[PDB]
């Protein structure tokens, strides 16, 4: 999002034997101005303070 | 004022008096007023946890404001 | 209440009927201190086989997976009141599973009180603190001058509940946490446990200093077992009681049956001369009436110390320990290798927990006890 809402989706197929979407929603700080993806479950995002990073791996 | 170290943060460079030498940009002073400071962990530890605490507390604040405007609706 | 006029209020206070005909309910549903948006349109009559139920996207992400149960429950459940009760229970279950997801720490009470308390301890003590501030680690010193760490893991509510204490030392550590207690209290308890166990440390340090300790290599502080090497290609393994370290430990001897026998005999006959005022080594030396090698050369003395079947050291924790009862071979093996070997051969015969056979190298009578 802009105001800082992140959403995440993954395939679970757990506990029932059928594919179920495991969703998150994080609330990372600051009005995000830009972001991009890094190899190995990493995300570079930017706030008007700093460029911060998030490791999903 | 500029980033001469190339660390990702601006720094201030101060040139001290010309009475020292008749030579340019000698007697420098680079500083960030944080960590970076050039010239010519008991306390450093718990700051990152404190900064994350501030940011998280701010996010919780914005969350509550949202919850409040929802309830008013 | 009995009837679904007040009972519904009391069990779902924040569902307010919008419409005159109680057909549109709207509002919030409560679960573990969190209000969730909810809108429940009924038909003209009070039937749930068919009804509309829209949510906040928050609620959808939290009702992921359980979509089938609620759809099912709408059809099976008689009343709306009961539907709400049942829905609340399931949402409770769903959040209880997603506690890795919905976890937060209060800024006021928490961060300040923790900083006060770590200052109260002293900053010489603290060694490690995590960026989420959940984990912290502290240090303490023996009177003997040894460093021992203690890990604490802290919740959102530190002073309410116990913080998770992880400590190395081998006796079970018991921490009387009160809501009034704090890190200094448990710290004093931690030093107390250290000073109690002081004798055990001193014993294990004297052993690891003056002897070729073998297989707790670089032993942890938890470790109570010590396989000491002595002479050549024979070892004594020793288990020690923490409460009574100076007291005799359980000990026995690996190696050559013809070599081991005079050690067991001499121990047995002289064991009354054991005395629990001295040290373990200082007792063992006059009890077994022999000395140890102090690092003869412990990485390579002069022996291919490998298995001589698998030609390795360290097969799956196991050490070369089973040896030949022969001066000319003295070849160590592993339990596993030598077992698989002897179990094949036609000559071998198995008693109860023993197998007798021929040493692979020299073809002399070798015993293996599982
Ligand atoms: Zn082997
Ligand atoms: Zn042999």
């Amino acid at each position: 999002g802009h105001h800082g809402r992140m959403l995440a989706i993954k395939a679970s197929w757990d506990e029932s034997g059928k594919l179920v979407p495991e969703l998150r929603e994080y609330c990372l700080p600051g009005p995000v101005l830009c972001a991009a993806c890094g190899g190995g479950g990493r995300v570079y995002h930017s706030t008007p303070s700093d460029l911060c990073v998030v490791d999903l791996s | 004022i500029d980033d001469f170290i190339g660390s990702g943060t601006e720094q201030v460079l101060l040139l001290f008096k010309d009475s020292l030498n008749s030579d340019c940009l000698t007697s420098f002073k680079i500083t960030d007023l944080g960590k970076i400071n050039y010239s010519s962990e008991n306390r450093y530890l718990v700051v990152p946890p404190l900064e994350t605490g501030l940011k998280v507390c701010f996010s919780s604040f914005r969350e509550l404001r949202q919850h409040l405007l929802l309830k008013e609706k | 209440m009995a009837v679904t006029e007040a009972s519904l209020l009391r069990q779902c206070p924040l569902l307010l009927p919008q419409n005159r005909s109680k057909t549109v309910y709207e509002g919030f549903i409560s679960a573990q201190g969190r209000d969730f948006h909810l809108r429940i349109v009924l038909p003209e009559d009070l039937q749930l086989k068919n009804a509309r139920l829209l949510c906040s996207w928050q609620l959808r992400t939290i009702l992921s997976g359980y979509h089938r149960i609620v759809q099912q429950r709408m059809q099976h459940s008689p009343d709306l009141m009961s539907f709400m009760m049942e829905l609340k229970m399931l949402l409770e279950v769903a959040l209880k599973n997603r506690q890795e997801l919905y976890a937060l720490p209060p800024p006021p009470q928490f961060y300040s009180s923790l900083i006060e308390e770590i200052g109260t301890l002293g900053w010489d003590k603290l060694v490690y603190a995590d960026t989420c501030f959940s984990t912290i680690k502290l240090k303490a010193e023996d009177a003997s001058g040894r460093e021992h760490l203690i890990t604490l893991k802290l919740k959102a509510k530190y002073p309410a509940e116990s913080p998770d204490y992880f400590v190395d030392f081998p006796v079970p550590f018991c921490a009387s946490w009160t809501p009034q207690s704090s890190l200094i209290s448990i710290y004093s308890q931690f030093l107390a446990a250290i000073e109690s166990l002081k004798a055990f440390w001193d014993v294990m340090d004297e052993i690891d200093e003056k002897t070729w300790v073998l297989e707790p290599e670089k032993p942890p502080r938890s470790a109570t077992a010590r396989r000491i090497a002595l002479g050549n290609n024979v070892s004594i393994n020793i288990e020690v009681d923490p409460r009574h370290p100076t007291m005799l430990p359980e000990c026995f001897f690996l190696g050559a049956d013809h070599v081991v026998k005079p050690l067991g005999i001499k121990l047995s006959r002289n064991i009354h001369l054991w005395d629990p005022e001295n040290s373990v080594l200082q007792n063992l030396k006059d009890v077994l009436e022999i000395d140890f090698p102090a690092r003869a050369i412990l990485e390579k003395s002069d022996f291919t110390m490998d298995c001589g079947i698998c030609y390795a050291y360290q097969l799956d924790g196991t050490i070369p320990d089973q040896v030949c009862d022969n001066s000319q071979c003295g070849q160590p093996f592993h339990q596993i290798c030598l077992y698989e070997w002897l179990r094949g051969l036609l000559t071998s015969r198995q008693s109860f927990n023993i197998i007798f056979g021929e040493c692979p190298y020299c073809s002399k009578p070798i015993t293996l006890k599982m």
